[PDB]
């Protein structure tokens, strides 16, 4: 299925994922596509920061859902 | 895609320049303080040196007056 | 986390630290690397001497920051 990852600058990535994929697999797919290390990524959907171990189905993330990506680039 | 990558690389370059500026600002502030601290410690030891300096010259002036008295006495 | 300590003799020391390490604990790590007793160490960051009881996070000393080591009398 397709989900979207939107940054606060309005730029949007499209990812093909499975409902059983963990959030860590999602951050890995973002690194494979954008070169952003997972330790710099934070993902938000439906008012929650997403935990790496949980699956997309755990957070009720279905097709065409849009996640918000936040980068930790300062202080770390 | 590419544009999300370009925005990430720009922000990484921006953070790196911000860290070089803080590293330079820190080093400039510390070296200025250290140079001030070393000058104060050097000044304190010079004043201790001059205190011993006039102590020994006072002792020499006292020894000269005694030497003069002894020379007049023993030279018959 | 990693920080650096620059001495007045031109050597830079590398220390593995956590943000909650106290300055005295940092002085202890310098003793492990150089044999310099902690009571003889003065650490300087951002133009100020660091107090033994305070932590690195209190001074906002982040990763790869450089501390300045000045020895006492």
């Amino acid at each position: 299925m397709q989900i979207f990852v939107k940054t606060l600058t309005g730029k949007t990535i499209t990812l093909e994922v499975e409902p059983s994929d963990t959030i860590e697999n999602v951050k890995a797919k973002i690194q494979d596509k954008e070169g952003i290390p997972p330790d710099q990524q934070r993902l938000i959907f439906a008012g929650k920061q997403l935990e790496d171990g949980r699956t997309l189905s755990d957070y009720n993330i279905q097709r065409e859902s849009t996640l918000h990506l936040v980068l930790r680039l300062r202080g770390g | 895609p590419g544009e999300l990558r370009r925005e990430y690389e720009e922000e990484i370059s921006k953070v790196a320049a911000e860290r070089r500026a803080s590293e330079e600002e820190e080093n400039k502030a510390s070296e200025e303080y250290i140079q001030r601290l070393l000058a104060e410690e050097e000044e304190e030891e010079k004043r201790q040196a001059e205190k011993r300096r006039r102590a020994m010259e006072e002792q020499l002036k006292s020894d000269e007056e005694l030497a003069r008295k002894l020379s007049i006495d023993i030279n018959n």
